[PDB]
């Protein structure tokens, strides 16, 4: 029956495109969930040092005080 | 008739649109917390870099 394959080959391919699609579409959205998970743990490593200098430049300032 | 396969097609065309929809509202969220996160980090990095020239500055003050 050529209308039977024609119909099932029809589907078929277009069930390919279909899958294709969908593993793009997930890909890319697991790279910007990766993207956000990154940056939230480098800016988590940057707030850290930041405080950390903030602490230090004060203790620092304290210390040019005690000389003056 | 055949317009049965007439009106399926809309349909199709509009569940596609709502699951591309869907689709776009994810990655646009994502998209723009990513963003957000890319001008917090900017910040930080310039912040450091202003604090550390502080100190720099402030230790040579007391060694002299
Ligand atoms: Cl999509
Ligand atoms: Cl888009
Ligand atoms: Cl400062
Ligand atoms: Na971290």
């Amino acid at each position: 029956s050529q209308e039977r394959i024609k119909a099932e080959r029809k589907r078929l391919r277009n069930r390919i495109a279909a899958s294709k699609c969908r593993k793009r579409k997930l890909e890319r959205i697991s790279r910007l969930e990766e993207k956000v998970k990154t940056l939230k743990s480098q800016n988590t490593e940057l707030a850290s040092t930041a405080s950390l200098l903030r602490e230090q430049v004060a203790q620092l300032k304290q210390k040019v005080l005690s000389h003056v | 008739e055949e317009e049965k396969r007439r009106v399926r097609r809309e349909r199709n065309k509009l569940a596609a649109a709502k699951c591309r929809n869907r689709r776009r509202e994810l990655t646009d969220r994502l998209q723009a917390e990513t963003d957000q996160l890319e001008e917090e980090k900017a910040e930080l990095e310039s912040e450091i870099a202003e604090l550390q020239k502080e100190k720099e500055r402030l230790e040579f003050v007391l060694v002299a």
